[PDB]
């Protein structure tokens, strides 16, 4: 019963940084990621732009910018919603060993930035379409994956087209991507098979 | 391994859903099968787990279906499920036209069964054969 | 709704990464 209007205006209003609350968070931690965290966004961003303009068609793009901050600011906002929920769940603070994992920080980003590509598809070479965000970050669809769920009831506001796409992104990586030669469940098969 | 379990927890729903709904329309005059496929099914995904490796999931499935038959002598044609495929809402044609043999080599999926799949499985699909019930494997739950 | 959840009350995101 969501409209993509509210999360539209949430994001449009919301910071690019992390929040008092978050950073509460960071200071609790046995390892402080704030730095990893902070910096992580800034190269991200500048090989995102780069990789956005040359799948669109050619040039310059000025709409990659855009895009990415809306990514970010989504991306915090649902990091903070994670944490704070945990923390009812096991009642610790801390958390530190979550927050210093790159693969973490790098599935809740991608995840966040395919919603925000999502809802303007109607915006050549080729760009988005789900899988493209993976190359793009070098990321492994095993790992995007584990993301889904939990970004899913971190986030109240997204429409029922969301997720929908979410779950599609979901049941191709169940039927073929996580099965590539290059996944990371091979391991973890393996690993489990002893 | 939460990870691990998470993810066959949720590709087993998906996959029992997709068997059954080609189940219900292929084999309704012999509702016993769609349990031993799923057997074999679930087999696989479990303990011959290289056989997915750049394979698609739906390629295993139609393989299930096609081979338990086989056993039981129920007349099913390859074509016929692939026909039936292609209604799913996410079908694709390249996944029974275009499937991995050996190395960099793909044939349609028949080449597939006869070439790959029922050789690594020949020895266990046979346990289906023998004129006794088997164990059948458990259906994933999903209720809701 | 209509979206598999499956993730158990005692489990939660810190575990997938645990």
């Amino acid at each position: 019963m969501n409209t993509i209007q509210q999360l539209m205006m949430i994001l449009n209003s919301a910071s690019d940084q992390p929040s008092e609350n978050l950073i509460s968070y960071f200071n609790n931690c046995t390892v402080n990621p704030k730095e990893s965290i902070l910096k992580r966004v800034k190269d991200i961003g500048y090989i995102f732009k780069e990789k956005f303009a040359k799948a669109v068609g050619q040039g310059c793009v000025e709409i990659g910018s855009q895009r990415y901050k809306l990514g970010v600011r989504l991306y915090y906002r649902v990091m903070e919603s994670m944490l704070k929920s945990e923390e009812e769940r096991l009642s610790i603070q801390n958390f530190s060993k979550l927050l210093n994992d790159n693969i973490f920080h790098m599935s809740l980003l991608a995840c966040a930035l395919e919603v925000v590509m999502a809802t303007y598809s109607r915006s050549s070479g080729t760009d988005l379409s789900f899988p493209w965000i993976l190359n793009v970050l070098n990321l492994k669809a095993f790992d995007f994956y584990k993301v889904i769920e939990s970004f899913i009831k971190a986030e109240g506001n997204l429409t029922r087209e969301m997720i929908k796409h979410l779950e599609r992104c979901e049941h191709r990586i169940m039927e073929s991507l996580a099965w590539l030669s290059d996944s990371p469940l091979f391991d973890l098969i393996k690993q489990s098979k002893d | 391994s939460t990870s691990l379990s998470l993810f066959y927890k949720k590709v087993y729903r998906l996959a029992y859903l997709r068997l059954n709904t080609l189940c219900e329309r292929l084999l309704s005059e012999h509702p016993e099968l769609e349990h031993i496929i799923w057997t074999l099914f679930q087999h696989t995904l479990q303990n011959e787990y290289e056989l997915m490796r750049d394979r698609h999931l739906d390629q295993i499935m139609m393989c299930s279906m096609y081979g338990i038959c086989k056993v039981k002598n129920i007349d099913l044609k390859f074509k016929i499920i692939v026909t039936a495929y292609k209604d799913l809402p996410h079908a694709v044609q390249e996944t029974f036209k275009r499937v991995l043999i050996k190395e960099e080599e793909y044939d349609s999926i028949i080449v597939f069964y006869n070439s790959v799949f029922m050789q690594r499985l020949k020895t266990n699909i046979l346990q289906y054969a023998s004129t006794r019930p088997p164990t059948l494997s458990p259906i994933p739950h999903i209720p809701r | 709704l209509d979206y598999h959840f499956g993730l158990e009350e005692g489990e939660g995101i810190r575990d997938l990464f645990d």
